[PDB]
């Protein structure tokens, strides 16, 4: 109809259609030496033309620990089946995929795995308590 | 937890826009915004920084917002000035937290809204070059960057289905270049740029200059 000037969205939800939360806890288990995936299947909600989506995050995410800052232990982030560095990763719609809704900006169904890493490879963890953030950005490209 | 709309906007001629940010949260959410410019842009010399918010491009009101659950609010942006030519800024839409009413670590999503601030008159020209290496380049001498769709390198001066179209689909932002990566002995160049809706389509095509 009438413009409706505007015409670029982005909704970031779970594939259930559900929200994301707050907080997350991957459960601390040996596992014969490894560490569990915060696995979560997403939606990206769009308007067409919504393809030119870039996700960088604005630091280096850590377990953030006051009292003992002394170890850090890292955390490898993927989307897209690409790592998410503090590098703005240019994606293309990455929904797989295309379909027309002129009433709906039609999905982006793929995992992001936040899997936590250590700083040398094959480690035995530390002990402590590890607090921390992940801050992620969504954007467009110029 | 939120969302913001839209997440492009363009600003002419001093008027505000709008950018909503809606609560998807049985929480009250605390927001704030910030403006980051955006220099060099389109280019591999692209980077962000931290401008204060009325002397940089940009006019933020408000710049935190106590967000109620289910709430939605409005935040204005405006072009403190009319630029000579198009700036780049990034809106950065953030959960603080005061409170939002092994460990935790929580998961906090930012939304950026890309804004253009546009010049006066949106002129639109384009430059031809050679580089060392003879790469043919494009050079913006318009106030206003220029989407690229696609470039015809036709053989001959006119556009027989013979010529290569190469899909680059960039912005090329004023005052810089861009590299087609074609070294190749084409003798006239064409091409395609952006539109749908009221800004007014134009085809241009402007001579190699040779190796
Ligand atoms: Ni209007
Ligand atoms: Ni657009």
């Amino acid at each position: 109809m009438v413009h409706h000037h505007h015409h670029h969205v982005i909704d970031l939800l779970q594939a259930d259609g559900n929200a994301l939360p707050s907080a997350v806890k991957l459960a601390y288990s040996p596992a014969s030496k490894t560490f569990e995936s915060y696995r979560v299947m997403t939606q990206v909600h769009t308007n067409a033309d919504a393809k030119k989506v870039i996700v960088k995050l604005a630091d280096t995410p850590q377990a953030t620990d006051v009292l003992n800052s002394t170890v850090q232990m890292p955390i490898s982030v993927s989307w897209g089946g690409q790592v998410l560095s503090t590098t703005a990763k240019e994606f293309e719609a990455a929904a797989l995929g295309y379909s027309a809704s002129g009433v709906n900006g039609v999905s982006s169904s793929q995992e992001l795995v936040i899997s936590a890493a250590p700083k040398t490879a094959g480690t035995a963890p530390t002990a402590g308590n590890y607090s921390g953030v992940v801050s992620l950005v969504m954007t467009l490209g110029s | 937890n939120f969302m913001i709309y839209p997440i492009s906007k363009d600003l002419k001629n001093g008027n505000s826009e709008l950018v909503r940010v809606y609560s998807k949260s049985k929480e009250i959410q605390y927001i704030k915004i910030y403006t980051k410019k955006i220099i060099n842009p389109g280019t591999t010399e692209e980077y962000e920084v931290d401008i204060p918010n009325w002397d940089g491009g940009l006019v933020v009101t408000p710049q935190k917002v106590i967000l109620p659950a289910g709430a939605s609010k409005s935040i204005r942006l405006t072009q403190f000035k009319i630029p000579k030519k198009e700036e780049v800024y990034r809106v950065y839409f953030e959960a603080v937290k005061p409170d939002s009413k092994t460990i935790e670590l929580s998961v906090n999503i930012i939304y950026a809204a890309l804004i253009r601030s546009l010049p006066s008159e949106q002129n639109i020209s384009l430059n031809i070059s050679r580089n060392a290496k003879k790469n043919i380049i494009i050079y913006n001498n318009g106030n206003v960057r220029a989407g690229v769709k696609d470039i015809y390198f036709c053989k001959s001066s006119n556009i027989d289905d013979n010529c290569v179209k190469k899909a680059y689909n960039k912005n090329i932002y004023p005052e810089k270049s861009f590299d087609t990566l074609v070294n190749n002995n084409f003798s006239y160049v064409f091409i395609k740029l952006n539109h749908e809706g009221i800004e007014k389509e134009q085809g241009l095509i402007q001579l190699k200059v040779p190796a």
